[PDB]
């Protein structure tokens, strides 16, 4: 009777090895990356279909009737909704049935259905974007046994157990004679565990497909991949299918053979149709459903991605991997990222058929006009399969999108420098050492009969002539230290009279950063991607805190801002201003030398949005002036909400009138502009005369 | 019993 002396030592072996894993790190889960968290308050400026098209972007399905969460219904003037759970970092949250109701272009109440009770203010859960990659390769969401349903449960153990067998297989064993190794680990944990963890670490584990060279498995990571739903929001239908993968996964798989895959759904159905839990009622309902998301997703966001994977590891170190359960909080605005991929998706071929072209790029970047918070990031003209993301790597010529510079120097000089203020406009001869004259000249090739442009107007249109004469009399190092405070790179700036008119090669995230501190009002925000990392204990490892840094005066800043409204409506872009007048939109043209780049930096109330258009082999685009990288933005205005600039003038602003000649007056004149002055009575100085 | 069905029908439709 030796041999029950070898098993039982055995079993204390095996129990020591079960309650290691167990009690403690189980997996290493990877780390979730979710975007941007909305908060709602009453007097938002947001419309009904603008909170439909956000919460379509957030994973919500417009529906007749609510029923589970993630559900919402549209009305004459409100939106009904069950805001699904999600653990914030300020507070955790369980289901929440509330209707926003809207008066016009702002929503006015918040209403709980509950209680029918207002909201101060309502959070919106964030989207799960993707999951970072990890060594192993066993991609999985850990999900505890409360966010599990019910029906879910009962459709698993109805085809399994129906009183754990397979849990042990998946947990430490590979690929006859383990069989009773499997049978005997089996029933020491089953005894010494609970009857609810072994449904947890078992929807966990179970293997129910693929993505690339990565295993997807776990009822909750397999939900959002295969249907584009959490695993508490399955229909029964969606259920017998995730239920039905966990015998075959590779074999049922939809994408692979949709046919096949379609009988084990409906093979399921009857295991619990035939059973209690489910009657012939509704076998008709549930067998005519067709399984949602066409063909999977590899690697979603990618140029994105590339900018939260390297403030990652800038901010935390690369000792952050090793954490398990990591949750990343990032500013990703899903309605923007959408509206910014089909503007350059559709945009790209609509130049190219007009045009003629054989090949276009483009890269467009959306970020907070205060924070600097990266809201979109296109790296291409199509992202439907991304290497190259030209938004952060193609590194190009700024052009005249440099202009707006030379103006901001100037005019941070109010006793001396104006909006009035004369530019000479007739032919220049600069020399140089190595060696020819530097005779720059206007896309016009065309002086003023006057001799002479007040500055606002040089600015409005991109006249090269006189931005050379403003940008020499200023100094070359005063507009280069106007480029350091725009929070540009210091080692591409070569302070030469070329860099006036744009010798100066950035990329669309650095151009972000300049246009994003004029945006301001002259206060310099580090561009963001993150908002939070924290923990699986809710433990923070980073929090972003505001770091507005006083780059220029906010006078300065303003001008210039009011400057590129006059831009955009009279000057090189009066063709957006045409057509969206009533944002009163403030931005600035690109142009280069034979057009080999286009741009357009195009400035709303609430964003900076920057866009390029050009060819990866650097030669000339067969195109208009800006109009390439004009009709992109135009295309992104369109394929979602702005949001109007209205400019509010900071202190020591006077609207003052001048004369033809451009001069002030003290009563009337003919020419209204915003003039930085304490005491507006300059007036005085010049009517003595 | 009809209690379980009854649910599932309000809960599909
Ligand atoms: O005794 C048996 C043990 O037999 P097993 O083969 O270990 O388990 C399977 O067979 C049982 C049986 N014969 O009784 C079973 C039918 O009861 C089991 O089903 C249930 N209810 O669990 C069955 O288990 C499942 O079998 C799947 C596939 O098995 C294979 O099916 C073929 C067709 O019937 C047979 O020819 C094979 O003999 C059999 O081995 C397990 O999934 C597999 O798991 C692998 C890890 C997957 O490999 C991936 O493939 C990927 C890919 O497709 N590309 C990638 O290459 C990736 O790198 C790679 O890791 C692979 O793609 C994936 N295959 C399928 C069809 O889903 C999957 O991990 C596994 N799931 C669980 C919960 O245990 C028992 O205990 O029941």
């Amino acid at each position: 009777i030796v041999f029950a002396v070898l098993i039982a030592i055995y079993g204390v072996y095996l129990d020591q090895k079960i309650r290691s894993r167990i009690d403690g790190k189980v997996w290493q889960l990877p780390a979730a990356v979710y975007g941007r968290m909305v908060n709602l308050e009453p007097d938002m400026t947001i419309s009904k279909n603008e909170m439909v098209k956000l919460l379509e972007a957030t994973q919500y399905r417009q529906v007749s009737k609510m029923t589970r969460p993630g559900e919402f219904t549209v009305q004459a003037n409100s939106i009904e909704m069950i805001r699904r759970p999600f653990d914030f970092p300020d507070s955790k949250e369980g289901q929440v049935r509330a209707r926003l109701t809207f008066d016009g272009d702002h929503l006015a109440t918040i209403v709980n259905m509950e209680n029918n009770r207002q909201f101060g203010f309502f959070r919106l859960d964030p989207r799960l974007i993707t999951m970072i990659s990890s060594p192993n390769g066993e991609q999985r969401l850990f999900v505890p046994r409360s966010g599990f349903p019910d029906l879910l449960v009962d459709t698993l153990l109805a085809t399994e157990d129906r009183h754990t067998q397979q849990l042990v297989k998946n947990l430490f064993l590979s690929s006859y004679w383990r069989k009773a190794n499997e049978a005997y680990m089996a029933l020491i944990m089953d005894a010494r565990y609970s009857k609810d963890r072994i449904l947890e670490l078992y929807m966990n584990e179970v293997y129910l497909g693929q993505s690339g060279d990565n295993e997807i498995r776990g009822f909750p990571l397999a939900s959002l991949y295969y249907f584009g739903r959490p695993v508490e929001e399955l229909s029964l239908d969606q259920q017998a299918l995730l239920v039905g993968m966990v015998k075959g996964a590779s074999i049922y798989n939809p994408w692979r053979n949709p046919k096949l895959a379609l009988e084990r759904r409906n093979l399921v159905l009857r295991l619990l149709q035939q059973q209690q839990i489910i009657d012939q009622e509704l076998y008709d309902m549930l067998s005519a459903r067709p399984l949602q998301p066409r063909g999977g997703v590899i690697s979603p966001q990618p140029a994105f991605m590339q900018l939260v994977r390297q403030e990652l590891q800038a901010k935390l170190g690369d000792k952050v991997k090793d954490l398990s359960g990591v949750k990343i909080f990032t500013t990703f605005d899903s309605v923007a990222q959408d509206a910014a991929e089909k503007a350059a998706v559709e945009g790209i071929p609509a130049l190219k058929k007009q045009r003629k072209l054989s090949d276009l790029e483009t890269a467009i970047v959306v970020v907070d006009r205060f924070s600097g918070e990266v809201r979109a990031m296109v790296g291409g003209s199509e992202p439907q399969f991304a290497g190259y993301n030209r938004a952060m790597q193609a590194r190009r010529s700024i052009g005249s999108l440099a202009k707006p510079a030379t103006y901001l120097t100037a005019l941070s000089q109010p006793k001396i420098y104006r909006l009035n203020t004369w530019i000479a406009d007739a032919p220049i001869a600069l020399r140089q050492p190595n060696g020819q004259v530097w005779s720059p000249q206007n896309d016009d090739r065309r002086y003023s009969e006057s001799g002479r442009v007040m500055l606002v107007d040089a600015l409005t249109r991109s006249m090269n002539v006189p931005t050379v004469n403003l940008g020499m009399a200023l100094g070359l190092p005063a507009v280069t230290e106007t480029w350091i405070k725009l929070g540009v790179p210091k080692d591409q700036l070569h302070p030469v009279p070329a860099m006036l008119l744009g010798a100066l090669n950035l990329t669309p995230i650095e151009v972000a950063q300049a246009f994003q501190t004029i945006a301001s009002g002259g206060n310099r925000a580090p561009l963001s991607a993150l908002r939070s990392v924290i923990a699986e204990d809710g433990k923070v490892l980073y929090q972003s805190f505001p770091q507005a840094e006083r780059a220029v005066p906010a006078q300065a800043a303003y001008l210039t801002l009011w400057t590129m409204q006059q831009v955009v409506q009279r000057g090189t872009g009066r063709q957006l201003g045409a057509k969206y007048p009533n944002l009163h939109l403030a931005g600035k043209t690109g142009t280069t030398n034979n057009n080999v780049d286009t741009w357009f930096a195009g400035i709303d109330g609430s964003t900076v949005t920057i866009t390029w258009v050009g060819r990866d082999n650097n030669q000339p685009t067969k195109l208009y002036g800006a109009s390439g990288a004009m009709s992109i933005y135009q295309r992104y205005l369109a394929n979602q909400t702005p949001t109007p600039l209205n400019l509010v003038p900071p202190e020591d602003i006077a609207d003052m009138g001048v004369d033809y000649d451009g001069n002030f007056v003290c009563s009337g004149g003919m020419r209204i502009l915003p003039v930085w002055t304490s005491d507006p009575q300059s007036l005085c100085q010049q009517s003595e005369m | 019993p009809e209690e379980r069905w009854r649910y599932i029908k309000e809960l599909e439709s």
